[PDB]
């Protein structure tokens, strides 16, 4: 009886609505307790609605040996899993174990990280919820730093998926539909009016024909980084546009599988235009000269 | 269980190890009590994304573009005083060439593009912005942070791509060079030496082979150039994209 008054005190004192904080076990109680603490403690070193909503993603702090001890609020809206449900729980166990290893470089030891990791969804699109038995694998883009006891401070970003979008589109980004060898199956029609290239002219080209040089490598990587995860987003690049001179593009790519094969189709771009056409002085490839 | 106890006990270990004030159960309990009554922040949250995204606060308005606020998070971000920014526009602080991209963004949900703002103490930096939109109307943002010349030539020796450089190291113009066969500009005495590097570095397909040679300058003089070169392959099906080749003026 005495510690049941206690336990309900300390969980009316963390900082929680008295509605969550009534119904916490002890084990929650004292987990919260202690990553409220250790964040704090991290914020000495370092030193809300418009911030939490403006987010497209949720901030995490996790220890070098994975310990999650601290998520934003909004990550139910992009997870469903809740701040309640994870903080104090390892990363690792919510997280695709042939991602574990990566993450765990990631924890470690220049301090600016950023890499994808498959983390455990049980939000479903549109809406609803499901069981943590039924929990989906969603890519997350995490970016930030490593920091000194080591913590990683990071912002998770959810990829949108190209067939599901809450969130409008501007002129200056288009679609475009590729082989598994990267061939271009199908392509948006803006492309012209912000490069210059007619669909039919790009079909069945590898897009490595439209690489600056410069850049290929980078691209291969992201490649081989979406097809083991499922989603990535490119570092920036530029395509060589039609005549002479090149354009800044960043692209976020998703594999789509065949719903009833279980295989793979293709792969969906969303392609992001950042400059009008550089350097068109300059000729870089064979298609640039006719 | 047994070790139900056993982590229950660790909490509360754990628990003491962190309270620097601080005994039994009840008491740490309480002692915990009384240090976060001591003591996530709103300003804070700011800093966590400052650290994490490297992002700062905005809100302008829809109508006008008028910044009607800007966090001093700019400052660290984009080097820029607060009220450089403040009591401004939106359009003032991007590329130009941002600009219509910036306008369909604004027309009257969630919000998400990528732009380049200035920042100095003219030079530009790509920003990531998110948020959305709240009546007053407005928009609710986030902007975070994120010798020689180089060929690709197809399996023939024919150049498919080169770098502007091509013109300071051997006098010609792209398009001199582009649609041509590398062999071409190799002095004769040579040509067979480059052919076997070419049809080398597809044999020991991956690796770099280097191999150098004389090269007809746009003056016709004889250069003597080294290029280290190597197969690139696809990815996914392993087939040759093209040869790379880095071709330093010796
Ligand atoms: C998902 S991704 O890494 O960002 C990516 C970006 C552009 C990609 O091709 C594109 C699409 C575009 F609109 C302009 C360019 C160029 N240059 C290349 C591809 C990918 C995928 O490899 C791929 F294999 F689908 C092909």
């Amino acid at each position: 009886s005495k510690e049941t008054e206690v336990f309900y005190e300390l969980a009316h004192e963390l900082p929680l609505p008295h509605s969550v904080s009534s119904h916490l076990d002890k084990a929650s109680i004292m987990r919260l307790a202690i990553s409220f603490l250790r964040t704090h403690k991290l914020l000495s070193s370092v030193c809300d609605n418009l911030y939490l909503k403006a987010l497209e993603g949720f901030i995490a702090v996790v220890t070098q040996d994975g310990d999650m001890i601290f998520l934003s609020e909004n990550i139910s809206k992009f997870m469903g899993l809740t701040q309640v449900e994870l903080t104090g729980h390892s990363i690792f166990d919510f997280t695709h174990p042939c991602d574990h290893e990566e993450i765990r470089e990631n924890l470690t030891l220049s301090t600016e990280r950023d890499f994808f990791m498959r983390m455990k969804c049980t939000v479903t699109n549109r809406g609803r919820t499901v069981n943590l038995k039924s929990a989906t694998w969603k890519v997350l883009h995490c970016t930030g730093q490593v920091r000194v006891l080591s913590c990683l401070i990071i912002m998770c970003e959810p990829i949108q998926h190209p067939s599901h979008m809450d969130i409008p589109l501007d002129s200056k980004t288009f679609l475009s539909r590729h082989s598994m060898d990267m061939k271009f199956t199908y392509c948006d029609d803006r492309i012209l009016e912000l490069i210059g290239y007619h669909p039919e002219e790009l079909l069945g080209r590898s897009a490595y024909e439209f690489y600056h040089a410069l850049d290929s490598e980078n691209m291969t990587k992201s490649h081989q980084n979406l097809c083991t995860k499922g989603q990535v987003v490119s570092g920036q690049y530029r395509m060589l546009a039609k005549h002479g001179g090149y354009v800044a593009l960043e692209t976020q790519g998703t594999v789509i599988y065949n719903p009833r094969n279980l295989q793979p189709q293709c792969i969906m771009c969303v392609n992001y235009v950042l400059s009008e056409i550089e350097k068109n002085d300059v000729v870089f490839s064979m298609d640039q000269t006719e | 269980e047994r070790r139900r106890r056993n982590k229950m006990t660790a909490y509360i270990t754990e628990l003491s190890d962190m309270v620097p004030t601080c005994p039994d159960k009840l008491t740490i309990l309480r002692m915990a009590v009384s240090h976060m009554k001591s003591l996530l922040t709103d300003q804070e949250l700011k800093h966590l994304i400052l650290e994490a995204a490297d992002g700062f606060l905005f809100i302008v308005s829809c109508e006008t573009g008028r910044v009607v606020y800007v966090s001093d998070s700019v400052t660290p971000v984009l080097n820029q005083p607060q009220s450089e920014w403040f009591g401004s526009t939106l359009y003032d602080q991007v590329h130009p060439d941002d600009v219509d991209k910036l306008r369909e963004q604004l027309s009257t949900s969630r919000r998400s593009f990528i732009c380049r703002m200035r920042c100095g103490t003219p030079h530009f930096v790509v920003v990531h912005c998110t948020g959305y939109i709240k009546a007053w109307f407005c928009l609710v943002a986030i902007g975070r942070l994120q010798t020689e010349f180089i060929s690709r030539h197809n399996i023939e020796g024919i150049f498919t791509f080169v770098d502007h450089r091509c013109v300071a190291t051997v006098g010609y113009q792209p398009q001199e060079l582009l649609g041509k066969n590398i062999v071409e500009f190799c002095h004769p005495e040579d040509q067979q030496l480059l052919r076997d590097s070419f049809q080398q570095v597809v044999k020991l397909k991956g690796q770099v082979l280097s191999v150098m040679f004389r090269f007809r300058s746009k003056t016709r003089e004889w250069l003597w150039m080294r290029t280290s070169s190597f197969t690139f392959q696809n990815p996914y099906s392993d087939e040759i994209e093209y040869i790379i080749c880095t071709n330093t003026n010796v």
